[PDB]
C-alpha cells in the first residue's frame, strides 16, 4: 500500500546517501596517502614545478571532498529524522487502536511519551530548516 | 540539506480546515504527487517541503499540515503565528465544512500574524454528483474578503499545483 512505498523510497534514498559517503571517505583516504607521497617527494624523499601543480590540486580536492562529505552528512541526518518520525507515528497509531477498557495506566503513559518524542522530532526537523535559512541569509550578506 | 542554500525565499504555509476535507491529501499530492484513499487522521501537526519557481525566483515552501478536530485546537494554534500564508480548506460535498470556514477565519485572526496571506480552497471536485456547495456562493464570499478562491481535487490532482502557486505568488507580492 501507500505506507510501504513511502518506506521503500526512504530506505533507498538513505542507502544511496550512504554509498556516496562511502566513496567520499575512500577518496579522502587515497588523497591523504597521495598527500604524504607528495610531501616526501618535495622534501627530497619528477619535475618539482610539476609536483607543486599536483600539490595545489590535491589541496583543492581535499576541500571539495570536505564540502561533499558535509553536505551528505546533513542529508543523512535529515533522512534519519524522517525515518524516526515515521516509526514514532506508527507506534502511536498502534497504541491508539487498542480499546480503552484493556488500556493499563502504563499504556496511557506510553502514548503520552510516544507523542512527546514525535513532536520533538518534528521540532528538530523544523529547526534544521531554520538553520539552513539562517545560513542562506549570512552567505548573501557576506557576498 | 546543503550548507549553501540554492533557493531565494523560504515561505511557511499552513493548511487548516475541518477534519476529513482532505488537507493531508492535498499536501501529499503537491509535495509527493501521490494519493491514498485511506482516512488516516493527522496527529497534531506535520510538514513537508517542496521547492518551486516563480518569476525567476526559486522558492522553498515549508508546508504545515494540521489536525482539523477541535480536540487538537490548542496543540495546532502554536503554529499559526509563524505562517506567511494560511490555506483554509473545505469539502465541496460537505455543507457544514463550508459553514465552519467563518470559524476558521476567526482562528486566524486570533492566532496568526496581522498580515498573513489567506486562500480559500474547496476540495473534492471530482465527486460530481455529490457536490453541494455552489462555487458561486464560495467565490462571492472569498471576494468580499479580498481572498483568492480555488476548487481542487487531491484525488485527480486538478488545480492542486495552481493552489499553492497562487498562494506563493500572493506572499511574494506582499513580501
Ligand atoms: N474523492 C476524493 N476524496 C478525497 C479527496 N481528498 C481527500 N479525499 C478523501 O477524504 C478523506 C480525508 O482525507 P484527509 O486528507 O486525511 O483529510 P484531513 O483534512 O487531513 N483530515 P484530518 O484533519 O483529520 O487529518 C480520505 O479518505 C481521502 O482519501 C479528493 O480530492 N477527492
Ligand atoms: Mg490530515
Amino acid at each position: 500500500g501507500h505506507m510501504k512505498q513511502e518506506e521503500l523510497k526512504r530506505l533507498y534514498k538513505a542507502q544511496a546517501i550512504q554509498r556516496q559517503l562511502e566513496e567520499v571517505e575512500e577518496r579522502q583516504r587515497a588523497s591523504e596517502i597521495q598527500g604524504v607521497r607528495l610531501e616526501k617527494a618535495l622534501r627530497g624523499e619528477q619535475d618539482e614545478a610539476q609536483l607543486l601543480q599536483e600539490w595545489f590540486k590535491l589541496v583543492l580536492e581535499k576541500n571539495k571532498l570536505m564540502r561533499y562529505e558535509s553536505e551528505l552528512l546533513i542529508m543523512a541526518q535529515e533522512l534519519e529524522l524522517e525515518d524516526h518520525q515515521s516509526r514514532l507515528e506508527q507506534k502511536l497509531r498502534e497504541k491508539m487502536l487498542k480499546e480503552e477498557s484493556q488500556k493499563d495506566e502504563k499504556d496511557l503513559n506510553e502514548e503520552q511519551e510516544v507523542f512527546t518524542e514525535l513532536m520533538q522530532v518534528i521540532e528538530q526537523r523544523d529547526k534544521l530548516v531554520d538553520s539552513l535559512e539562517e545560513q542562506r541569509i549570512r552567505e548573501k550578506a557576506e557576498d | 540539506g546543503h550548507m549553501n542554500p540554492e533557493y531565494d525565499y523560504l515561505f511557511k504555509l499552513l493548511l487548516i480546515g475541518d477534519s476529513g476535507v482532505g488537507k493531508s491529501c492535498l499536501l501529499l499530492r503537491f509535495a509527493d504527487d501521490t494519493y491514498t484513499e485511506s482516512y488516516i487522521s493527522t496527529i497534531g501537526v506535520d510538514f513537508k517541503i517542496r521547492t518551486i519557481e516563480l518569476d525567476g525566483k526559486t522558492i522553498k515552501l515549508q508546508i504545515w499540515d494540521t489536525a482539523g478536530q477541535e480536540r487538537f485546537r490548542t496543540i495546532t494554534s502554536s503554529y499559526y503565528r509563524g505562517a506567511h500564508g494560511i490555506i483554509v480548506v473545505y469539502d465541496v460535498t460537505d455543507q457544514e465544512s463550508y459553514a465552519n470556514v467563518k470559524q476558521w477565519l476567526q482562528e486566524i485572526d486570533r492566532y496568526a500574524s496581522e498580515n498573513v496571506n489567506k486562500l480559500l480552497v474547496g476540495n473534492k471536485s471530482d465527486l460530481t454528483t455529490k457536490k453541494v456547495v455552489d462555487n458561486t456562493t464560495a467565490k462571492e464570499f472569498a471576494d468580499s474578503l479580498g481572498i483568492p478562491f480555488l476548487e481542487t481535487s487531491a484525488k485527480n490532482a486538478t488545480n492542486v499545483e495552481q493552489a499553492f502557486m497562487t498562494m506563493a505568488a500572493e506572499i511574494k507580492k506582499r513580501m
